[PDB]
């Protein structure tokens, strides 16, 4: 059997915005964590998410639902029982407790007679909090602290010399990577999911 | 944080004031002589 | 038979704005999800969607088509029967979870005597979230997170030599194409509903 | 037996925000303390934490939950047993008080003909405090400023001298190293709540 | 005995924020007050601080804890008996009165033939200004204006200089340290609890 | 603060300012002669 | 006011326009000459 979890929000209190050339309020952290984390819970096959974010929505929702159907008159193929809003027995919160730009920067350059090539690599680090709080009680059941690293790193290599007496040979190659962060926030979240089933299972629950 | 791939040369790539120092360390690293003077 | 489907708000969680040049306040991501969702389960041919998006447009239309006929004194010809705001099965919420700029960049150029020619390319990537939500109990059915990577290249040439003693050529041809972000994310909005119907196949549903 | 203690909010009050290049609106300290608190407090085997920030989302799942099953139709297996909202004998508020920029920085850098190398570091500082208020009377019990230094350095050698007659050989390796601010502030949360901890064994409490 | 103090805020009314190239919402002296002061009269031992910032969440968790027990079912053992929230006689409320940034500047640096080495120095100036405010009758019984100087100094030396005919020996050390600011603040804080509790002692009260 | 590694060559490295020192700090130090004048 | 470090070569520590003086200043106080002329 699964247990119904309510994820409410995973609020982004890394407090970190994007720094320079990246606009001023372009947030560091994607703001879509109980997405991610909802998409976590659902992919293991211990827990059933329920919706909790856009519960507004689906209240509004089933208040069309119960007043298109309250008169009978609807048609008894098309007309959807409402039974409750199913309860969850835990509740999964959380937040994006840290975003530190270059935790680890480096590079490597070097550069011969007109040919060179270099290196550089940068390591942000993103850390998110998961606590299973019990419903019943209110107590913190779980609470862990995932990191992830995100490695940005770049390669390049150049010449810029002379081939002949007045033939100037310029050229260049680059790439460069960036691990995107909802990816890296998506695995820490993983990380953080799997560490809650575990101690679920490690002390009485689950 | 976010790297960009920026090229280096002013050609393709933009950064003008690189020139200067890429042809001046070019020609400050040119060992070929003109095939007329000190030459057959 | 279609599903009627009720979408309320697929929210811009990215919380990314484009970097300079463009403005500080000028979204990376287009906050016009929930359209090209709706365009795209109506263009599936499996849901029939609902507005919900602008409801209180439509409930104030239907207050004022209830106030117009009312007194009975409306033709027959040009009153509009009001059943009753069609109820939703399902609901498909979601999230943009995300948006990466220059997940991964590069470029190879070479210039010899004068011609010279080079390229570069830059990918940026969008994450979409979708979550079918079941009305009745709440709890959600499916949840998918969908990728999708956004090519913006450039390839220039040019040339600056000398053709005669005191004659100078320059000259220079370039192309640049940006995939549009909207077109990019719509196309991550279809492969994620594509998901959602074959999911619904897949166990029991639809 | 474990003390049930009650992290309501542990404001970011030290005000400051990032320098150049980061952006305007970027906190130097993540705002995700009362989340690394309640780790600290969950971590060391004396507090059982209960959640209080989010407890508006449990309120609002309580709510579901009571109107779930009040009308006993729910399976006697998936439901759940509202008891009561546990209450905590103390509470732990506290703030981020202070953080200062290079508090201490330096430098020292050689570079002999073209072989080079120099190193930097800048000490930031971060002090938090902790507060145990006794919620039956309101005093405060125990009331505790910590500190804590947070190292970014950077150390880079460089070459740029010529090896022929004209074979210039530049060339350069460099590393940085900022220690990320989460973990120093984990870090200055965990000491203040091994000294709440002490103190409470040192008078009469705990 | 100890006397009950309340202090309810002590506001940042310097209205200064710190110049470039800090960010311009960074704030030149903490917000953190009323945690410091209640550190400085709870380090003195002649006042018990109640709480009063953070009174809000005390009155919430009082209502968890009276909710929880109002039925008689909570377990003997871990029940909280409230008693009342204990009042205090007097009230220390105060503000940051001001910082003036660079009230003395300066700095020495010679430089002879290629070694050379240099100082500065900058005072900032920060006040604080404390009332003890009688909670009775509501006239203020006493108020004193602390000042305290915050001195940023750098000590650098750096050699450019040729060491062969063609040998160039470039090289530098420097230093850097800044008073925090949070110290500084929190200095004259205790100097203004000092004066208060002399004060008090020098007519009638304590 | 926050400490980002930036290369100082122009090459590999953007700033391109630091070019036109490096280069006339590394013409400075050259004691490399042509292998034709001052030889055999 | 917060006072940070920085280092005021070009060479480790970034001001690119504190080069030309730098060494401009190291040259007019260049008293070394060559070990060939105004020598053995």
């Amino acid at each position: 059997g699964k247990i119904f979890v309510s994820v409410y929000n995973i609020q982004d209190e890394t407090g970190q915005f994007k720094p320079y050339p990246a606009s001023n309020f372009s947030t560091a952290v994607p703001q879509s964590a109980t997405a991610m984390l909802v998409t976590a819970l659902k992919d293991s096959r211990w827990f059933i998410p329920l919706e909790r974010q856009g519960l507004q929505n689906l209240l509004n929702e089933r208040k069309i639902i119960r007043a298109a159907q309250e008169n009978g008159t609807v048609a008894i193929n098309n007309r959807i029982p409402l039974q409750s809003l199913t309860a969850a027995n835990i509740m999964v919160e959380g937040s994006i407790i840290g975003y530190e730009s270059n935790v680890k920067s480096g590079g490597v350059g070097a550069r011969y007679f007109g040919i060179g090539a270099d290196t550089q690599y940068q390591l942000d680090q993103i850390a998110v909090n998961l606590r299973v709080v019990n419903v019943s009680t209110g107590e913190i059941l779980s609470s862990v602290n995932t990191s992830k690293t995100i490695l940005s790193y770049e390669v390049q290599a150049g010449v810029f010399r002379f081939i002949d007496y007045q033939r100037l040979l310029e050229g260049e190659v680059g790439y460069t990577s960036n691990e995107p962060v909802m990816l890296c926030l998506m695995s820490a979240i993983e990380t953080g999911v799997i560490f809650l089933i575990n101690d679920g299972i490690d002390r009485g629950l689950w | 944080g976010t790297m960009t791939f920026q090229f280096r040369n002013p050609n393709f790539g933009g950064n003008p004031n690189n020139g200067a120092f890429l042809l001046n360390s070019a020609q400050a690293q040119n060992s070929y002589k003109d095939p007329s003077y000190n030459d057959d």
